[PDB]
């Protein structure tokens, strides 16, 4: 589905450390909202380290992996307790959560700050450029 | 459209008067030349009991079956024959429904003059 | 294509002026020529309370048939007949409404019957 | 490549005019010289519920499968023939649909009992 | 059987990259409230990475999955804990709340400022164009 | 039956695109509270896109079926928790703030301000045509 | 048997858009008490949409049938949860808050002001002129 | 076998709506308060429509019936939850407060103020003549 999805698929034994293909670039800068052609962007990719890359390349995977979950559970939240099984109704929180991790973890990787982007909403560091 | 001179009464025998009768059709009647929907109109008594209601017969697939209601609420089903004259109530009230009207010729006779064009489109003009 | 009049007036024959009426041809029909889909067309009285559409002759390829929608709430199915001239609403409301009756057999004969009976009139003719 | 031709009109003769259409090659084809991955147009209606559509016929080496949806949602799935020359929209696709109901021709045996007429006018000689 | 929906029921191993057709650049307009024609808004149609265009169709498909779980959803509610299932009563706040993140989602991907449409309400910034 | 109801049932397969209906104009207009001859509605209802007409004839069918529902429910709230399914107290209350949803998505799709109508009451906009 | 109950039983399919019968104008004014001979009641009767009368006989079926219900309810609240099911005490109180419901419609769709009628006592809008 | 109650069970199908009686009118006098040769209570007589006249012995048929089920009932209250069946304690208040909900209901029919009468009490607007 995901082109990242199939083009990590072919990598079953872990992930390549080569470089950022074009499609990972662009979905980092989605996921961060660092347009390309930014140059304080670019250079950020310039001098990126392999092990670096490869941290990366799984944080990439686990944002996919959580959207996907997300937008499976939402058939869930009916009801609580079924027979005996009571569900955590802050689960979706959760997965939140665990996106803005992934992403705060992207910038981090990079040095650079998170803008307003898909993910993080109201809490936005050092906004477009410089301090909000 | 005949009439229908009814006459209410008291147990007095004095009459009603600004009294509210109605009448109500059932089936939506119709004839080749116009169509009846299914509507109801009501009539006040005047100062002496007469009440008038211009009303149509009954050709249509169903019989136009009427409904009068009167001040008791009773509801009285009848069936207006054919013809053009006041009609008093009682008379159609003691009638129920009946056979109503000849069986279709008009549409299919208008159907044979349609052939009867079609006769004369055969060799002449 | 042909056009449906058609005289709608109250219980007391007077014509409804200006009041509204609704048709709705019920799947989309296309000709050798030409593809109509469906469409609902609103029309109103005038003041003898006639009402006209132009209306396609509605025989074709696919399901060709259209419901009209009186005041009265009540929908009548009917098929336009084919050919260029003007029908009177009547002729098609009764014809169309002969649908009802389900699997009508009895009126399927009667059919037959008047088959017959044309037969027997140009025998005559 | 073929300009499929159609022209769409109202219930009452006029065009649908400023009406939208799609259609879509949703199988994804190739051919030799050529690939037509799998993909959507629209297009509106003119003043006359004219519309043309440059397609690619039906020659893909797996499957060429085109689908068009019409403004009521009557989706007609069709295969354009090989060739250059334009073509209408009732014949690139025809397949029509059984039109399987009681009102389809009831009306149409009147226009048998029509043909009847001109058969019987026909041996009158 | 919405236009969308149809649209995209023919692609089975993803969702293409290519652009965005007049259809869901409309249905977009109206999430976001915009008219189609505002030079700003069609700008913004412009430049467009294609994973953007991607993440696009996934929320605008996920949206239509919402609208139609509303409708079935909000016949129930009728009771609360048939047998053992208790009935998380909030159910529909949470897809209305998911529905409006989904739009401002949308809205961030363009960069564009979400306003007065029929999902979100009351936080729509700028208004129409300059001013809310 | 409702004019409506039956007209929509010929189309099974979706919802007509063409136009709106100067019955289902009619219905809007009763249901916003615009008489239809006002200029500004008529305005509203050119240059309106496709889809935007497909969502309007969508909510307006939402309209008719919550209606409904709002009729078969009353008879319930006669009982509470029968044998074990305990009754949501405020369905009704639901249904009236889902049908106020459906009106104010009317509103925003025409661009209009929702003025005094019969299913919500006090919150509107602009009273006739000028006001709060 | 009410007048107007039969009158409507005769219209099994949907109710007629034509006119408002005597009987129907009256049930109407007493609804809201408006003398028929008030010129600022009649006018509202010139004009009045098809779509608006379908709706007017729709909320006078509901008047009657809530009405007779409400008669029918009393013999009831004899008891409470007689063996499993605890009924709502309120329900009385449901089925006035629906009829006031109701009367406020009928008015607000002749956009005239709702005044001291038999189902409304002090809660009305305007009184005979300008009283409220 | 009231006399009232004895002469509507005839009228099974509905019931009459030609005038009312002088045992009907002196039945509505006293549910009022109003003695019958009050000018101003005759007056009202007058100007009286059909439907008025047919919810008028609607409203007493409902008064006698309520009246009856009260002395019925009031055997009941000897007992509190017979086996399950717990006891609705101010079910004879429901009774009285639907009481005096008809005879305001007829109150507002006729136009009339509610005066001091053997079923209400301190509800008793502007005496015989705008006292108290």
């Amino acid at each position: 589905t995901h082109p990242l999805e199939s083009y990590y698929n072919q990598f079953l034994d872990g992930l390549p450390t080569s470089e950022l293909e074009e499609l990972e670039i662009e979905f980092v800068a989605m996921c961060i909202g660092f347009p390309r052609s930014q140059n304080n962007f670019v250079n950020a990719l310039l001098d990126l380290s392999t092990i670096e890359v490869y941290t990366i390349r799984t944080s990439v995977k686990e944002i996919l992996r959580l959207d996907k979950l997300n937008k499976e559970s939402i058939e869930n939240r009916q009801v609580t307790k079924v027979e005996d099984i009571t569900m955590n109704m802050n689960y979706i929180g959760d997965i939140k959560d665990e996106l803005v991790t992934e992403v705060k973890k992207l910038a981090r990787i990079l040095k650079l700050p998170v803008l307003d982007n898909l993910y993080v909403s109201y809490d936005d560091v050092e906004g477009r450029i410089g301090a909000n | 459209m005949r009439r229908l001179k009814g006459t209410i009464r008291h147990l007095d025998d004095q009459p009603w008067i600004n009294v509210s009768l109605f009448l109500t059709l059932i089936n939506g009647t119709f004839n080749s030349a116009n169509q009846y929907p299914i509507d109801t109109k009501h009539a006040k008594t005047d100062q002496n009991g007469e009440f008038v209601f211009n009303v149509v017969p009954n050709v249509g697939i169903d019989q136009s079956y009427y409904i009068l209601t009167t001040p008791d609420n009773k509801k009285h089903s009848f069936t207006v024959p054919d013809g053009t004259s006041d009609i008093e109530f009682s008379v159609v009230r003691e009638a129920g429904i009946i056979a109503t009207d000849p069986e279709y010729t008009n549409v299919l006779n208008y159907l044979e003059d349609y052939i009867d064009d079609a006769i004369a489109n055969i060799q002449a003009s």
